[PDB]
């Protein structure tokens, strides 16, 4: 099915506070260290959403220009576009429908259905036209819609990388449609790419920040013991020893109910089966 | 967009001064409900259609909830509970012709009352009965420059303050006060408050960090929203005799 | 009865319109739309 | 509504009056006339 790990990428600043070089827990919505993503290149067909993702590219191309989201992904629930022409980008609440095919030298805006009403323009300045790699995540909470990024090199042709980066925040917008799926924003040529998805959960993470103020690199802690007793006593560096770190209840399975023997009485049906009235 | 041409037109995603409107007098019947006048410029919302129209100065005295001139009957009606402001004056300066502009017609009389927020948009030829008189008594303004004190064609316009369940209250900011240095103040920057003295920053934030705490949840480092410049907060001198 | 009567004021007024008073009629017109609501 | 209809029709054929035409400033008053008569 494609599937690939997700190693190390997939952090983002929590929140638009500052902290100075210290340890600091928090619970928000993020993906498993060493989790599986799905990628390709024929064509990529509609995925969904479902609480909080996590985007990526590949090197040598940008014929993917953005991503489209929504839960019936039509005219009837207001729905949205993300993509830029080179010189100044376009969000829209514009009401585009899923055609068998939405995409895009170049037909732009092919993947036009109907512009029709839109209630919400947006415009402004870039992010990106053996190059950079594309970080990216997107999530929707308090009637929200989220962002976060970074732009930052790549090499090795093949697949992912490892090592470890920040993310970072583009802007914040209030727009509060429905969204529970959305599609890749693709193109035909008339082109090998690699697009990553992952899913969120909700787990309690423990970030490390640097001197200046920014997150070398955190590490949850449900992945295995040695990582839980680590945000179990707020650091890196376990001393020699023992320590209880929480505990468990083996649940019960099926909630049997016993009663009386018998149970059925009272008649009832020859009353309506009677005769006369 | 005169009042059977009535446009629900969209204003959002903006802050719109409204109290420089009082000031400059340009409106001339300032009246509303739903909210006291100088206290929206402070709290509004999303959902702030318009109209701008051109009524007979006549019947401008009616503009209510329920309540409507009856000229206006179809032409455009309110209902109550009506969150927002309703705001007139003058327009017979060039909105009038000599001869009269009849380039407008404004309706008069159906079968059936109307309810609010909707209308009858269609020419109207009033019927007699079943049938009209089988000719036309459907009427249209006239305007002369010289026209009466009742009968300027008035300029009209109506405001909307509601909001779904949508983001985006979008209102007058606080003009925005000075700041003050090496005085300990009860301080309140955007919701963040607190007291202490501000004072230089030397810590070196990054640019997307709106304020700053160093362990155990003390507030210490805020930038400042009007030159992303960095202040220090310390709650000052303290304690017991 | 009918609106025939109304409709000859308002025959009326147009004359007047095409007269070239610009006040009259329409003073004719608002109480023509008195009658009707009345 | 009698008395104020005819009231206002009145009004409107003095004003017709002031405004030189007499022929519809009489028509509307046979009209009013016609209320007196309807
Ligand atoms: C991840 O995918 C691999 C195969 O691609 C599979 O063997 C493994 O069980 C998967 N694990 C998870 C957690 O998805
Ligand atoms: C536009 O979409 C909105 C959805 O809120 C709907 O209420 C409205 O009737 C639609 N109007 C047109 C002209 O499509
Ligand atoms: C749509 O939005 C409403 C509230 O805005 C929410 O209750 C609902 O779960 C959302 N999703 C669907 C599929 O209606
Ligand atoms: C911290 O910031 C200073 C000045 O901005 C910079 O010189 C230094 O390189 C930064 N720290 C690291 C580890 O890069
Ligand atoms: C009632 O209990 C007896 C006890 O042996 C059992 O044999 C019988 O099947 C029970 N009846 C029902 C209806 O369960
Ligand atoms: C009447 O008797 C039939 C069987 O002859 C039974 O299936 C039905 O339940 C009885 N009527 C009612 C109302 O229960």
């Amino acid at each position: 099915p494609a599937y690939t790990n997700s190693f190390t990428r997939g952090v983002y600043y929590p929140d638009k506070v500052f902290r100075s070089s210290v340890l600091h827990s928090t619970q928000d919505l993020f993906l498993p260290f060493f989790s599986n993503v799905t990628w390709f290149h024929f064509d990529n067909p509609v995925l969904p959403f479902n609480d909080g993702v996590y985007f990526a590219s590949t090197e040598k191309s940008n014929i993917i220009r953005g991503w489209i989201f929504g839960t019936t992904l039509d005219s009837k629930t207001q729905s949205l576009l993300i993509v830029n022409n080179a010189t100044n980008v376009v969000i829209k609440v514009c009401e585009f429908q899923f055609c068998n095919d939405p995409f895009l030298m170049e037909s732009e805006f092919r993947v036009y259905s109907s512009a029709n009403n839109c209630t919400f323009e947006y415009v402004s300045q870039p992010f990106l036209m053996f190059k950079n790699l594309r970080e990216f995540v997107f999530k929707n909470i308090d009637g929200y819609f989220k962002i976060y990024s970074k732009h930052t090199p790549i090499n090795l042709v093949r697949d992912l990388p490892q090592g470890f980066s920040a993310l970072e925040p583009l802007v914040d917008l209030p727009i509060g449609i429905n969204i529970t799926r959305f599609q890749t924003l693709l193109a035909l040529h008339r082109g090998a790419a690699a697009y990553y998805v992952g899913y969120l959960q909700p787990r309690t993470f423990l970030l490390k920040y640097n001197e200046n103020g920014t997150i070398t690199d955190a590490v949850d802690c449900a992945l295995d013991p040695l990582s839980e007793t680590k945000c179990t006593l707020k650091s890196f560096t376990v001393e020699k020893g023992i320590y209880q770190t929480s505990n468990f209840r083996v649940q019960p399975t099926e909630s049997i109910v016993r009663f009386p023997n018998i149970t059925n009485l009272c008649p009832f049906g020859e009353v309506f089966n009677a005769t006369r009235f | 967009a005169s009042v059977y041409a009535w446009n629900r037109k969209r204003i959002s995603n903006c802050v719109a001064d409204y109290s420089v409107l009082y000031n400059s007098a340009s409106f001339s019947t300032f009246k509303c409900y739903g909210v006291s006048p100088t206290k929206l410029n402070d709290l509004c919302f999303t959902n702030v259609y318009a109209d701008s129209f051109v009524i007979r100065g006549d019947e401008v005295r009616q503009i209510a909830p329920g309540q409507t001139g009856k000229i206006a009957d179809y032409n455009y009606k309110l209902p109550d509970d009506f969150t927002g402001c309703v705001i007139a004056w003058n327009s017979n300066n060039l909105d009038s012709k000599v001869g009269g502009n009849y380039n407008y017609l404004y309706r008069l009389f159906r079968k059936s009352n109307l309810k609010p927020f909707e209308r009858d948009i269609s020419t109207e030829i009033y019927q007699a009965g079943s049938t009209p008189c089988n000719y036309f008594p459907l009427q249209s303004y006239g305007f002369q420059p010289t026209n009466g004190v009742g009968y300027q064609p008035y300029r009209v316009v109506v405001l909307s303050f509601e909001l779904l369940h949508a983001p985006a209250t979008v209102c007058g900011p606080k003009k925005s006060t000075n700041l003050v240095k090496n005085k300990c103040v009860n301080f309140n920057f955007n919701g963040l408050t607190g007291t202490g003295v501000l004072t230089e920053s030397n810590k070196k934030f990054l640019p997307f960090q709106q304020f700053g705490r160093d362990i155990a949840d003390t507030t210490d480092a805020v930038r400042d929203p009007q030159t992303l410049e960095i202040l220090d907060i310390t709650p000052c001198s303290f304690g017991g005799v | 009865d009918k609106e025939w009567i109304l409709q000859k004021i308002y025959e009326i007024m147009r004359l007047l319109d095409e007269l070239x008073d610009a006040e009259a009629s329409m003073r004719v017109s608002d109480l023509i739309y008195e009658f009707m609501k009345k």
